[PDB]
RNA sequence: AAAACCCAGGGAACCCACU
């Protein structure tokens, strides 16, 4: 019979990677002629739809759908066995929109969080108290949110923004930025979520939910996410323009000033060097240590570039709003749309003297300058010098190469490892043997623990000082008072 | 080739009940309102109508997926006050606005034409 | 090729602007000021003339090949 | 090997069960008499979960260790994982 | 006809396949009657620094409400972004092309303000029916009783080396057995 | 099978190309003055890639002849226009400096594969696998190049109003969504 | 490279003196030492971009890399050496010489 | 013939298009085609049930 | 869970926590047997844990 | 629960748009209305393209589809044609279609724009809309011809784009957002509305918390097929008759329940 | 009544260190006479709290006189006189963590309960004899009523 | 002549795309 809702299959793409690149999902029948699959199954597959055709296997048999639907489902991958860590995460968009919604200063009127409940599935029809009763009845974002988390767990989590001098002195459990994720009885209290805490990284919300609760239920989890962040997303909208690239006059006055001083500085070394007033640094030649200074000077201006330019986001810029929720972009993507794209390189130096001791044929012959080794300092709104331009045509040309060659060379290495131990097991006396019954190890991973259910841990016995230890671990039972405050007074008795 | 055709947002089918009542177990008081062949043109201003009422402790309305012409509307009201009652009253109530406001701007029409 | 007939955004009716859209621009007007004159406020509607190329003029140099 | 050297793990790992399941609801949809009282299933895959659940599956699984030797361990005797 | 699946790209390497197709009242909407035609995603942006794709719209929104043809040579210096404000701003325009996009399900204005703006965008030659293609023991063919290959003769998928190893991997012996032999040769 | 290009020739510090050729040229099909008489002219010669390493060439006119803190002020050639260095799909490429190299790369090879007509003799060419579109467009946003690749008479792409906005999440992963009604409309 | 020789210099700690090749130690330090140096090594590279990767499959690869008494290279020309079986050996990339 | 018909070889029952998102279904949902279900068929055993 | 309001004294005796430790690193067995070779293997599968 | 009370207020009037204000209505009605503007709103378009002959350049499902998007004046007879698929006709009968005939030849050296006038209807009532040019549908070289029988159905903006009545329907609700549903990150940056009413020194409105969305403005371009007034009464009517409907449905449904 | 505690604030400092959110800011008061610190998110649209001000604070455990204890479900129809009537600003949320200056060997002196509204946090420093009735993890109200 | 077309029996090389 044709294939009805509810049946299982087979759903992969070249190259399948790892055992996350092959999963089994349930048949859902949609009127257009795609395969309509879930967002954040995209990054385990690594498939951005941009033109990607996907292949769909159906097992045949009765028994081997079974053998998919107790293996080879998605909920019982999310967790990699490679890096103990979920794969599955949160797709930008979500990502950005659950970033915003979970802020401090998100509130929400009757209607849109009536409206935002009925896209939980695991929502028990049970209206939350508003976080604010009077004047008006209006809740939290963090409150709706709340009632995504499913069951019971707790976790601690830092935003991506997270002063490292917050937990330092006061307000370390009052975060002024609220900056810290503080999930507690399946109840989120406190914090924004960026992509360290619902993202693929270990130790995550996803990741704590996959473990404390079950799978089926982290599936109910990642689908509720998905759904009612998106609907939020209608009303709060989320947008990317030109507006977003362009920083006050005062910035770019600080960018110019910058660059001048920077370009100035490398002009003062070039005549040091000209002059043999420049001396060489132990190590290399003198070339190289020109070259070293050049590179400094240069870094540290696309670095104070940078740190100036992201200094005037003014919070409602959205790349400001993606960088910090980690979605898409980072710290280096708005330095160089704004104040300064920076240096280009080629095979991990400057622009080679193609002609006669010059890049171009419009630069003087030995000419070491920013400009004419191919600094670029300019920014992508402000445009690129048609130097500049052929200059960065020159590292983009040098990543195209290198995506296109490694792809041959990485491909030929996992068909060998694979090859190599493509009989290696683990046996029902728990040992680890190969296709000739070989013991390779004794116990799998010297443990016998396997790589899906670990999580990263803190030895407190180590590193304390010998007294530090003492104090923190010895249960010190002479102490009256401390054992009345302890213990019940019957057991204090019974310890003295 | 898999397009559908044009008529299957608005028209029902043999088998097709236009509107299907499910009584909510999950709290007292509930059902969920499944209406067919439909989408938010009617949802969106049932929802806003049974927010006006005092006794309606909950109304909200969603698609499971824009391409299957299906909402689903869950009203909870509070206990002695049925959600089917609630219902019929909020399309009586818009009915009577639309009629009013449909003489109104007949009135206004009149108005204007001839000065 | 040939003049839409609606626009895409509005529907707005705009196959029967382009032969007036000609004449106007002939006319020693700006374009700008002939879309304008034909009354298309939405510049979702005046790219539909200010951006229409009219190809059938050149697809109709050719003799028909069925007489 | 007796029950006294039964080395193996107590526990039915997820191979085994994966496993199991298919072949029960491989009989069960073939005419098998069904081991635990349905409350009206269709799909026989549904029926030998049910059947997991209640431990009750009539089948014995063979365990060979890697020497040779194999060891019998039932299904109701396994714990089962989930 | 475009349908979703078919694959659209602008002038600046932005493609796409098209994600879903909403009528004109489902399609959000400005303070005047317009609505958008292509909604693209706003992280292909930063990762991707198509800034010339967001000048680009600008420029259009410039030329479109002024009445002229935009210029867009690279290297022109007589053309930034700060001239292109200005004069959009001239036509009773945000500085900037942002616009108040309305709801067009709920009716409530977006609290953000999209931007908004015609580009050029070009259909490839990628369209979804022309892949599209599945298999249910077809032709086999006649040196090794295989199925074939390509859908234009009806062909199957090839179940390759690296799927085997997955499948090796994930344990399910009883699948990869009948993937191997029972779907395609026994 | 050398590989040269037309460059300005400059002397002292000052181009040979005056203002009367500008009014000569502009008079064509009536003064009969081609690029060959320019060239003729002694105003542009051919340089190829063994003279480019001999010559102090350029941007533009006027930047590098104007007094200055002196760089070289020893031009010999002037290059015509910077934007000339683009190949001929990378000439539709609106503000091709402000995107990223890879980007337009990747336009550049997507350009090839944008329907439209192709071809004004279509409806006679037997052609296999023809696209051609209903209702091409020329760009808003275009080049000076695009008036000598023709591309305003055989364009391939419309030009459409599009928004940059996170929506019910269908433009998620480079993903366009689309409207029905204009769709409909052709 | 060169140990065995610069660890008989003075003034050289003779215990925590590492090396970058792997033949050389094989050569020095013997088998086992190899495969914590390939360890090391292996998980140097890992870990250089700042990604992660359970240490069980890095103890994998490093005990079936040296559970044959030498440095099984992972070519044709060490994994078609160990007696695993004429099909497993023709599977790799020389098929007709195997069989 | 080891590689390339024995190792990775041609199956029945597989379809290939390409794939558009879609946030309205569960992870382990796929939304195929009517087309390719109405092509793809899984052999079930007759029951009384 | 159990609500523990940590302000207030606890009322498990020490004695518990030490005897139900060292019934815990018994019952979680890596390695099987009795005979000392098994015991020290077990020892060391779980050494760090324990 | 009840229904509240809304208001018209008409700020003009004209033969292509009508200008309108609502008041005292929540937001979701205005935004329906809207949207039944777009799509519920009947009219007469063709869709059924018969082409007897053709020698254009351009091919025929071309010259359907130009055909199809060419509006067509139904002021009063969509509201007596009955559906084309609900009508017990044999598949076609003037109660729920209209003819339309083409017949032009190119019998001289100048290039023949047909154009909207050469679409002859039976029904007199039923013509194309097109002081302004007709509308160009193909032109034609000596020689070429093409002939073709249309019939027109009436249908709504659902079913497709080309049975849409209004050319653009503007709809905005407190220009100077004191409901502050948009946050402008700089107010000043922002023109202002064509409906509000603030001094040029201030930029928006001050937030209130207790308002909500009323006094809804409208702008109904219509495109020719009907009066922009007509549309409106058609749509109020249409929105009206799906309540009944699903009302009696309602009924049906609890009936069948109790 | 249910009346975890009652005092009467001055607003001293409004987000002194920088204004984080647009809607919330958080309010630095000290007690009139119980010397005591609060700091408090206030949603400032809906209730704008200019600095200098007097307000009453009473942290209660239920709206309810009668001290019914209700579950904590949203109920906008019941009738029952609560005391949210007599103030004007009722923030709903859970107390989570009250740290305090304790030793080992003697008791804690200065207390300072956290108790987050939703989103909206709230420290408050004081004394154990006025902090005594916070429980950690424990169902409170807020209702403030700021005064001439 | 069950003309159950229960619906290919061609291969090879090259080029071009997409990931
Ligand atoms: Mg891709
Ligand atoms: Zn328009
Ligand atoms: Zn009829």
């Amino acid at each position: 019979r044709h294939m009805c809702d509810g049946d299982i299959v087979i759903f992969n793409r070249q190259p399948t990677l790892h055992k996350m690149s092959m999963m089994g999902h349930r048949v859902r029948i949609l009127p257009w002629s795609t395969f309509r699959l879930n967002l954040s199954v995209t990054t385990p597959y690594n498939a951005d739809f941009d033109g990607d055709e996907m292949n769909l296997h159906l097992p045949q048999s009765l028994e081997t759908r079974a053998e998919i639907q107790e293996l080879a489902m998605v909920p019982r991958m999310i967790v990699t066995p490679q890096s103990n860590r979920p794969v599955m995460g949160i797709v930008q968009d979500t990502l950005t929109a659950v970033r915003k919604f979970t802020k401090r200063d998100v509130f929400l009127e009757r209607g849109e969080v009536m409206n935002l409940l009925m896209f939980l599935s695991t929502w028990d029809g049970k209206v939350p108290q508003p976080a604010i009763l009077k004047p008006r009845p209006l809740w939290t974002g963090k409150q709706i949110f709340s009632l995504i988390i499913p069951g019971h767990i707790n976790c601690i989590r830092t935003h991506s923004t997270h002063p490292d001098d917050e937990d330092s002195g006061p307000y370390k459990h009052i975060s002024p930025g609220d900056t810290k994720v503080v999930v507690e009885n399946g109840e989120l209290i406190m914090g924004i979520l960026c992509k360290k805490s619902l993202g693929t990284s270990a130790g995550s919300l996803v990741h704590i939910s996959y473990l404390e609760m079950g799978h089926d239920i982290t599936r109910l989890f990642y689908s509720n996410i998905q759904t009612v962040i998106n609907n939020w997303l209608l009303i709060e909208g989320h947008t990317i323009g030109i507006g977003d690239s362009i920083a006050d006059s005062k910035t770019y006055q600080d960018i110019q000033n910058t660059i001048k001083k920077a370009k100035q500085d490398v002009i003062e070394v070039i005549e040091k060097a000209h002059n043999n007033e420049l001396e060489p640094t132990p190590g290399n030649t003198l070339r190289q240590t020109f070259e070293n200074q050049v590179n400094r000077i240069l870094n540290d201006a696309r670095d104070k570039t940078g740190s100036s330019a992201q200094k005037s986001l003014s919070e409602y810029n959205n790349f400001k709003s993606m960088v910090v929720s980690g979605a898409k972009g980072s710290k280096i993507n708005i330095s160089q749309v704004i104040a300064v794209v920076g240096q280009q390189n080629v095979e991990g130096k400057r622009i080679p003297f193609g002609f006669k001791h010059r890049t171009l044929p419009h630069f003087i012959k030995d000419d070491y300058g920013p400009e004419s080794r191919g600094f670029v300092e300019n920014s992508y709104l402000a445009g690129l010098t048609p130097t500049e331009f052929f200059f960065h045509a020159m590292g983009g040309r040098e990543g195209l190469i290198d995506t296109a060659v490694k792809t041959a060379e990485t491909g030929y290495i996992q068909r060998r490892l694979i090859k190599s131990m493509e009989s290696v097991m683990v046996k029902y006396d728990a040992t680890v043997r190969n296709s000739i019954n070989q013991v390779v190890q004794l116990r799998y991973g010297e443990d016998g623990l396997a790589g899906e259910s670990v999580e990263f841990q803190n030895l407190a016995t180590l590193k304390p000082s010998n007294k530090a230890f003492e104090k923190k671990f010895r249960f010190d039972y002479t102490n009256e008072r401390a054992l009345r405050r302890t213990l019940q007074e019957d057991l204090v008795k019974d310890v003295l | 080739m898999n397009a559908p055709p044009a008529f299957e947002s608005f028209l029902l089918f043999e088998g097709e009940k236009k509107i299907t009542i499910n009584k909510d177990t999950k709290v007292p008081n509930a059902c969920l309102f499944t209406i067919n062949k439909e989408d938010h043109t009617l949802g969106n201003i049932i929802k806003s109508q049974l927010l006006k009422d005092p006794q309606v402790l909950f109304a909200g309305y969603k698609v499971p997926h824009p391409l299957e012409h299906k909402i689903i509307i869950r009203v909870q009201t509070t206990p002695d006050y049925s959600p089917q009652e609630a219902f019929t009253n909020a399309i009586t109530d818009l009915i009577s606005e639309l009629s009013l406001l449909e003489e109104r701007f007949r009135v206004a029409i009149k108005d204007k034409q001839e000065g | 090729m040939i003049i839409p007939v609606r626009c895409f955004t509005c529907g707005k009716i705009v196959g029967n602007k382009w032969e007036a859209y000609l004449g106007l621009l002939q006319a020693e007007y700006t374009e700008g000021d002939a879309l304008d004159a034909l009354g298309l406020k939405r510049y979702c509607c005046r790219r539909m003339l200010l951006a229409h190329v009219d190809l059938i003029e050149k697809l109709l140099n050719y003799a028909p090949l069925e007489k | 090997q007796a029950n006294q050297k039964r080395i193996t793990t107590p526990y039915m790992t997820k191979y085994e069960r994966a496993r199991v399941l298919g072949t029960r609801a491989l009989q069960i949809a073939m005419c098998a008499p069904v081991m635990v009282e349905l409350e009206g299933e269709t799909d026989p895959l549904l029926i030998a979960m049910k059947e997991l659940k209640a431990r009750k599956i009539p089948i014995i699984i063979r365990r060979y260790l890697p020497d040779g030797s194999y060891e019998d361990w039932g299904v109701d005797e396994l714990i089962i994982s989930d | 006809i475009p349908q979703i699946g078919d694959k659209f790209a602008s002038r600046h390497g932005q493609k796409g396949t098209c994600g879903i197709q909403y009528r004109q009242e489902d399609m959000p909407f400005t303070c005047e009657g317009i609505t958008p035609d292509i909604i693209i995603n706003p992280h292909a942006i930063p990762s991707r620094m198509t800034i010339g794709h967001l000048i680009e719209c600008l420029q259009g929104k410039v030329s479109a409400n002024k009445g002229e043809i935009g210029d867009a040579t690279p290297f022109n210096d007589a053309v930034n972004v700060q001239k292109i404000s200005n004069l959009l701003s001239d036509y009773g325009y945000h500085l900037r092309g942002n616009e108040v996009l309305y709801n067009g399900f709920t009716g409530r204005k977006i609290t953000s303000q999209i931007f908004i703006g015609p580009t050029y965008y070009q259909r490839l030659k990628h369209m979804v029916d022309d892949k599209i293609h599945s298999r249910a023991r077809g032709p086999i063919q006649i040196l090794n009783r295989q199925p074939m290959e390509g859908r234009s003769r009806d062909g199957g998928l090839r179940f390759g080396e690296m799927e085997r190893d997955c499948q090796i991997a994930h344990g399910a012996a009883q699948f990869l057995r009948e993937r191997l032999f029972e779907a395609s040769d026994p | 099978g050398r590989i040269c290009r037309p460059l300005l020739i400059v002397e002292k510090q000052k181009l040979l190309l005056k203002k009367r050729h500008i009014d000569q040229l502009k008079e064509r099909e009536y003064n009969n003055y081609s690029w060959q008489d320019l060239v003729a002219s002694g105003v542009v010669e051919y340089i190829d890639t063994l003279e480019e390493e001999t010559v102090m060439l350029a941007m533009t006119p006027d930047d590098l002849q104007e007094k200055e803190v002196a760089y070289c002020s020893t031009y010999t050639h002037c290059e015509i226009h910077p934007s000339m260095i683009l190949g001929v799909c990378a000439s539709i490429i609106p503000f091709p400096d402000h995107n990223q190299s890879p980007r337009n790369t990747y336009q550049s090879a997507m350009g090839k594969q944008a329907m439209g007509v192709y071809i004004t003799n279509f409806h006679v060419r037997m052609d296999t696998l023809a696209h051609v579109l209903y209702y091409p467009q020329k760009p808003l946003v275009t080049t000076r190049s695009m008036e000598y690749l023709r591309f305003r008479e055989l364009p391939a792409g419309i030009n459409s109003i599009v928004a940059i906005a996170s929506y019910t999440g269908y433009n998620q992963e480079d993903s366009v969504i689309m409207n029905r009604s204009a769709v409909d409309r052709g | 490279v060169s140990l065995m020789r610069v660890l008989s210099e003075k003034d050289v700690d003779p215990v925590r003196t590492t090396s970058n090749d792997i033949v050389e130690i094989f050569t020095v330090l013997g088998i086992e030492a190899v495969r914590k140096a390939l360890e090391r090594e292996l998980y140097h590279v890992i870990s250089f971009d700042g990604s992660y990767v359970n240490y069980r499959h890095l103890a994998l690869l490093c005990d079936t890399m040296t559970c044959r008494g030498h440095l099984m290279a992972i070519t044709r020309h060490g994994v078609n050496r160990q007696d695993t079986g004429p099909l497993m050996k023709c599977s790799f990339e020389e098929t007709v010489d195997v069989l | 013939r080891v590689r390339g018909n024995l190792m990775g070889k041609r199956v029945d029952f597989s379809a290939r298009t390409v794939i558009t998102p879609d946030p309205n279904l569960s992870i382990d949902q796929v939304g195929v085609p009517r087309s390719i279900a109405a092509n793809m068929t899984f052999a079930e055993i007759v029951t009384p049930f | 869970i159990f609500h523990i309001n940590p302000r207030l004294p606890s009322d498990l005796h020490p004695i518990k926590v030490v005897e139900g430790v060292k019934e815990l690193s018994k019952k979680l067995v890596i390695v099987n047997g009795d005979d000392p070779l098994s015991r020290q293997a077990q020892e060391n599968a779980t050494l760090l844990f324990n | 629960p009840y229904a509240n009370q809304p208001t018209v207020r008409i700020t003009e009037l004209t033969d292509e748009n009508v200008k309108f204000i609502i008041e005292n209505t929540d937001l979701a009605v205005a935004n329906s209305i809207r949207r039944v503007f777009i799509a519920e709103v009947p009219i007469i378009a063709i869709d059924w393209v018969q082409i007897d002959a053709n020698s254009s350049v351009l091919h025929d499902e071309f010259i359907a589809h130009r055909l199809g998007l060419i509006p067509l004046t139904s002021d009063d007879i969509v509201d007596k044609l009955q559906y084309s698929r609900d009508c017990t006709c044999e598949e076609f009968c003037p109660e729920c279609s209209v003819e339309f005939t083409l017949d032009v030849r190119c019998n001289e050296d100048q290039t023949r724009h047909v154009t909207s006038r050469d679409l002859i209807s039976n029904s007199p009532r039923v013509i194309p809309v097109t002081e302004q040019d007709d509308i160009l549908i193909v032109k034609l070289r000596k020689g070429q011809e093409l002939r073709l029988r249309a019939y027109a159905k009436k249908g709504f903006g659902k079913e497709h784009a080309k049975w849409n009545p209004t050319a653009g329907v503007a709809f905005e609700y407190d220009p100077d957002n004191a409901l502050r549903h948009t946050v402008y990150p700089k107010p000043e940056e922002w023109p202002k509305s064509e409906y509000s009413e603030l001094d040029e020194d201030e930029s928006q409105a001050p937030y209130d918390p207790n308002g909500k969305p009323e006094r809804f403005y409208y702008n109904v371009e219509s495109c020719g097929s009907l009066r922009p007034e007509t549309i409106v009464l058609s749509a109020l009517s249409g929105l009206k008759k799906k309540l009944s409907d699903l009302q009696t449905q309602l009924s049906h449904e609890i009936q069948s329940d109790v | 009544a249910g009346i975890l505690f009652e005092d009467i604030f001055d607003v001293k400092d409004i987000d002194p260190e920088g204004k984080k959110f647009d809607r919330v800011s958080r309010l630095h008061c000290e007690s009139e006479s119980f010397k005591m610190d609060l700091i408090l998110d206030v949603n400032i649209q809906i209730y704008p709290v200019d600095l200098g001000d007097k307000f009453r604070l009473v942290i209660a455990s239920t709206l309810y006189e009668d001290g019914t204890l209700d579950d904590g479900e949203y109920n906008p129809t019941d009738d029952r006189p609560s005391r949210a009537d007599q103030f004007e600003y009722v923030m709903y949320g859970k107390v989570y963590r009250i740290e305090g200056d304790e030793t080992s060997t003697e008791a804690a002196t200065r207390l300072s309960a956290y108790v987050s509204y939703g989103g909206l946090l709230m420290r408050l420093q004081g004394d154990a004899n006025n902090l005594h009735g916070f429980e950690v993890d424990s169902r409170v109200y807020l209702l403030m009523k700021k005064l001439a």
